[PDB]
């Protein structure tokens, strides 16, 4: 039970926004431009860390 | 032209008024949704210029086809736009025109002069196959961020006086980008022409609540839990 | 290290690359009425700003580039370069005429008389603003007073709010009762445009495009033609703006006639509906894993 | 430079004085000013090019 619960929580955490425009990297890579996407990508990287 | 008699009563909603929140398929899962719903075991009005508030649950059980059409507006005058829905034996027509409505609008049967004086300036018009097809018909109307949403369901019922006990999910029917305010609404009847008649229907109101929905293996909702009815429901929602 | 002991070591990972790309789109053919909203020879005032809704058409931006060498072109939600491939549900178009010096006043988080009394944008705005000079169309030699601007309002306006009230603003409790003068002034002033006027005062046609994301299945996009369909192969797919990669197989799921997507316990996409031909397809991720190296000692 | 203190601070005169061309508040928003409390206020006045 504990192993399954921990894995489920870890995989569920991937859908959070952490104060970004979107929780999908492809959406940001298809909508925005290189020199501005970093501000959004940093929050996702941190939260997943 | 006034031929309407309305008597009010009150009854229990039980567990009616559950609809699919969105168009995403799910199966064999339990989901949690925060949206406008009709609370379980509610005080619903029975009727033999009602406010709109924040959504309306409407129910009827008459097979006479005496019920047809609806009017939605803010001031119910020709100075402001008003949704008008008409259903007849062939099609359904939706208009957003600023009609000069009357005190008791109803179908003459089929002149609409008693309904309104004349049509006026307007842009949106919709024509589709009719909504209407021992039986119970349930509808849910809401209006959020410029979109008017309608859900409907038709079920076969046995001989009963009040609403039956059970679950029947309501499926989306249409969605219109109107973007106007609605504060009051009215119901249209079709009396032959001037024989007096009577009709009954149930009305309830929606509130923002959190629900727990259960999907079966084929993707249909078969059970729901209101997360604020009583402590046992709170425990169920916490434990998922 | 230059020496390795006996054992098994975990080095790097491996995965399988997609073979090709798959693009799908509906069979619509009607072109969007972007031409009509422009070059109409008639533009509304700033306080009474026109609103139009565009949907259910093929959105092509070539007319935007060939229409005029725009003086101002600022996109906020997305970059202007990647606009010919995105998909949207509804588009909102606003057009009006403003003074050349007020163009920068129209942006989210900005002030100005247009901003607070005429028209303001939400902080989370997602769209573009286009402005081109119109000195040779709406600048009479004697002057044109058709366009007016508000100057006084009790408070700040709201995002996406249109004001059409025409009342004499009262600067206090001094009664005026419809007259103009003491503590009672008309807040609307007419533009003055002449060809002799230089840059900074000549009229400018301004059009604001506003998009909305993730509200319904996409309806306005598709300038790129669709391709064929393949199965049982690692491939990229783009279903009406939904982009992904993996393997597509036949599905036995019983989709309801109004839902299109599919999800699982972990909230991931595991099914899709082909737009052109109504069919259900299961999506599975392509193979990936770790690579281990088994070695005896280098000695 | 002037110092204002020990008085009832009413901002009605601010609104009725003139339709100000520029009104920019940084530390706090201009809307919530009739309820705050302060120790001393410093007022500076001058004339500048537009
Ligand atoms: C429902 O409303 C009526 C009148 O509004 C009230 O008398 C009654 O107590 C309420 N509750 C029930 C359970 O009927
Ligand atoms: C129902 O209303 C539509 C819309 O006016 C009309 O075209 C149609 O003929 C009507 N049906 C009948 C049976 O009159
Ligand atoms: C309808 O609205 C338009 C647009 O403002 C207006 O010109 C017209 O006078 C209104 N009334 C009618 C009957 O068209
Ligand atoms: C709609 O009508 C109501 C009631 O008259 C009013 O309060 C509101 O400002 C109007 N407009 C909108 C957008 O709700
Ligand atoms: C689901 O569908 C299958 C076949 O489509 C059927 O055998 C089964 O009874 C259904 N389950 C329900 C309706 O709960
Ligand atoms: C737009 O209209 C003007 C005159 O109304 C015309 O000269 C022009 O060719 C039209 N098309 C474009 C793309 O400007």
């Amino acid at each position: 039970n504990h192993n399954a619960q921990a894995l489920n929580t870890l995989v569920k955490q991937l859908s959070s926004k952490f104060g970004a425009i979107s929780s999908v990297l492809n959406d940001i890579l298809s909508r925005l431009d290189p020199p501005e996407a970093e501000v959004q990508i940093d929050r996702l990287i941190t939260g997943r860390l | 032209v006034n031929l309407i008699t309305r008597t009010q009563s009150y009854t229990n909603s039980f567990t009616r008024g559950v609809y699919y929140p969105d168009k995403v398929f799910r199966s064999s899962v339990l989901h949690s949704t925060q949206d406008l719903f009709l609370p379980f075991f509610s005080n619903v009005t029975w009727f033999h210029a009602l406010p709109f508030n924040d959504g309306v649950y409407f129910a009827s059980t008459e097979k006479s086809n005496i019920i047809r059409g609806w009017i939605f507006g803010t001031t119910l005058d020709s100075k402001t736009q008003s949704l008008l829905i008409v259903n007849n034996a062939t099609n359904v027509v939706i208009k957003v025109c600023e009609f000069q409505f009357c005190n008791d609008p109803f179908l003459d049967v089929e002149s609409e002069f008693r309904v309104y004086s004349s049509a006026n300036n307007c842009t949106f018009e919709y024509v589709s196959q009719p909504f209407l097809m021992k039986n119970l018909r349930e509808f849910v109307f809401k209006n959020i961020d410029g979109y008017f949403k309608i859900y409907s369901k038709h079920t076969p019922i046995n001989l009963e006086r009040d609403l039956p006990q059970g679950f029947s999910a309501l499926e989306p029917l249409v969605d219109l980008p109107i973007g106007i305010n609605i504060t009051r609404f009215q119901t249209l009847l079709a009396l032959h022409r001037w024989t007096a008649g009577a009709a009954a229907y149930y009305v309830g109101y929606l509130q923002p609540r959190t629900f727990l929905l259960k999907y079966n293996e084929n993707g249909t909702i078969t059970d729901a839990v209101d997360c604020a009815l009583d402590p046992l429901s709170e425990t169920k929602c916490t434990l998922k | 290290s230059f020496t390795v002991e006996k054992g098994i070591y975990q080095t790097s990972n491996f995965r399988v690359q997609p073979t090709e790309s798959i693009v799908r789109f509906p069979n619509i053919t009607n072109l969007c009425p972007f031409h009509e909203v422009f070059n109409a020879t008639t533009f509304a005032s700033v306080y009474a700003w026109n609103r139009k809704r565009i949907s259910n058409c093929v959105a092509d931006y070539s007319v935007i580039y060939n229409f005029a060498p725009f003086f101002a072109f600022k996109c906020y939600g997305v970059s202007p370069t990647k606009l010919n491939d995105l998909c949207f549900t509804n588009v909102y178009a606003d057009s009006f005429v403003i003074r050349g010096n007020e163009v920068s006043q129209i942006a989210p988080g900005q002030t100005g008389n247009i901003a607070d009394y005429n028209y303001k944008l939400p902080d989370d705005f997602t769209g573009c603003v286009i402005a081109w000079n119109s000195n040779k169309l709406d600048s009479k030699p004697s002057g044109n007073y058709n366009y007016l601007y508000r100057l006084f309002r009790k408070s700040k306006l709201k995002p996406f709010e249109r004001d059409i009230s025409t009342e004499i603003y009262q600067a206090g409790n001094k009664p005026c009762n419809g007259v103009a003068g003491p503590n009672c002034y008309s807040p609307l002033q007419s533009y003055g445009f002449r060809p002799t006027y230089g840059v900074g005062h000549q009229p400018y046609r301004v059009v604001v495009l506003s998009f909305e994301l993730l509200h319904a299945p996409a309806t306005v996009c598709g300038p790129k033609k669709s391709t064929n369909l393949v199965k049982n192969k690692c491939v990229n797919f783009n279903f009406n703006g939904l982009t992904g990669t993996g393997v597509l197989t036949e599905s036995n799921k019983k989709f309801l006639p109004f839902q299109q997507f599919g999800r699982d316990i972990a909230d991931t996409t595991d099914a899709v509906r082909d737009p052109q031909t109504l069919e259900i397809l299961d999506i599975t991720p392509c193979s990936f894993g770790g690579v281990s190296v088994i070695t005896p000692g280098t000695n």
